[PDB]
């Protein structure tokens, strides 16, 4: 057995553009960031507060094969992405979220 | 964000 | 926090049909069923040794607004499932894992 | 040459959950059961009113390899599923309809 | 009742370009026309001889709301597209097959 | 470098079907054509005025393999397609836009 | 009429990690940046040299809503993504390319 | 191809 | 349902 | 498979 | 529509 | 990359 961890991600538009805030199980504003002690997952669950349509299609990495993340599954109506760590190689990876909206075609991303 | 891995 | 349970999804033929075999953490046989007894997740993980191209394309249910499980998300190489529950409605679910293949075009049902 | 024949599948929901009735060409409740005496097909069609944004993705089978259906296919909008069955094989095959909802990311079954 | 009739679409390459030849179900060249007498379905069958990876994406109508066609349906495969005409609408429609191919990004389609 | 030509695929309804007006970066009425006298772009932008939910799915060609256009790019929402035309073989080439539509499953072929 | 401006996106392994690096039409490597002077389009070829099976699967921006890019289209083989700049709103936007692997299920990002 | 209806 | 062939 | 919830 | 290609 | 429009 492991361990899975709940994130929500807020968006929100101030000056016209997405605002990514994360939350954690007890309502805290935080930076979205998991410490993986042993193999589990992590849950992200989209609030879109934007009006723009913003739908999860993926979680993109710079460096995709460091092995740190296994894999990433997505629900139909991207709402939710969760990752597969099963915690066997050491390290740190970074990642940002990537998203769809109806407004344009362009994709959106988290800043970090 | 980011993900720390301790195994 | 909830717990991550890991289930994989053997799949062969035996008389020319598909035999689903579940194995769980420990390498055993066992039926896949879960007892969730708070929030989290549950991952399939398929191995497909049937050489009929299988991929999972989602979780069937009959009862499909029962509120036992929140959400199914599906990897983009179809070969995890995972499914969210939050464990707040108490009961029973039953499902069905749905397989693309690429044999023919039907869809691959598990049998129960 | 061969037959084409129709079915309706009327989903309703009761006790908050899906029941499907098949009609036929006269209107009438059926199993939605075909015998095949000649090379054909089978068409089906949804009328959801359950309010959910039911639409086809397939039809599943216990054992697809069966020989019993050749083919599926699907209309772009989710309300026609077709079998082609070209009777060279004899037998008997069951299968469930696959549905997607709008309420929820989990698959939707018929029970039999 | 209605009836189910079946042609083959068989594609070639000549001079670098693809050919149309249908064929019927005695293995007779044919011009893929079908005349309707009662409701049913027309089932056209993909043989690709062009070593293009060539797959029916649909059924391209320059008057797609004059009734004479009420529905397409798609293997997932793209080696089926099937018509569903409940002949209710008299008249005549032309149609041309839309395909995708894996040498290039540019649809394929019948030249009538 | 090349140029980039913009044409828009004004789709109206006239007696019940589609009527294709193409108009350029003038607003004047045109037939589409476009000549290429060197590397570049071509760009279609729809403005359905149909009420029936036009969306480019592709361009279509009988001759798909003679050089003319290299490459076809759409956007996701539909409303845009790009030719990529690098004006190496000379030649002409004839196509026809691919659409789906929301009142039917049938796609939507412009006539010429 | 405007301008077509062309980058090829090549993409090695170097330490088992994505190295993008942009070509101009000159074969010059550059920064795959783009100073838009009048309205136009800007094409970026992959050329994957990873062995990993990129695909382009859209553009991505922090701040999708800026004006500066009005849309993005992209060929079904994923090989080409296109931009379309308008250049109505003056300033500067930055993006990265988003692309799927057949390695894993993580997207990949350009790192600017 | 071209369909003809006889309904 | 269930399909029966009798060819 | 089946699941059964435990709250 | 057209393309003509003169290269 | 960076886009910069000039108008």
């Amino acid at each position: 057995q492991g361990l899975a961890q709940f994130i929500k991600v807020n968006v929100t538009l101030e000056n016209g553009e997405p605002v990514f805030i994360y939350t954690d199980a007890n309502g805290q504003v935080c930076q979205g960031d998991i410490t993986v002690t042993q193999a589990g997952t992590i849950t992200y669950l989209l609030n879109d507060q934007t009006l723009k349509g913003l739908k999860f299609v993926g979680v993109g990495f710079v460096t995709p094969f460091d092995g740190i993340i296994d894999a990433v599954t997505i629900s139909s109506d991207g709402m939710l992405v969760q990752l597969v760590d099963l915690d066997k190689t050491p390290g740190t990876t970074a990642f940002q979220f990537v998203l769809s909206n109806t407004a344009n075609t362009l994709l959106v991303l988290s800043p970090d | 964000p980011q993900i720390i891995n301790r195994p």
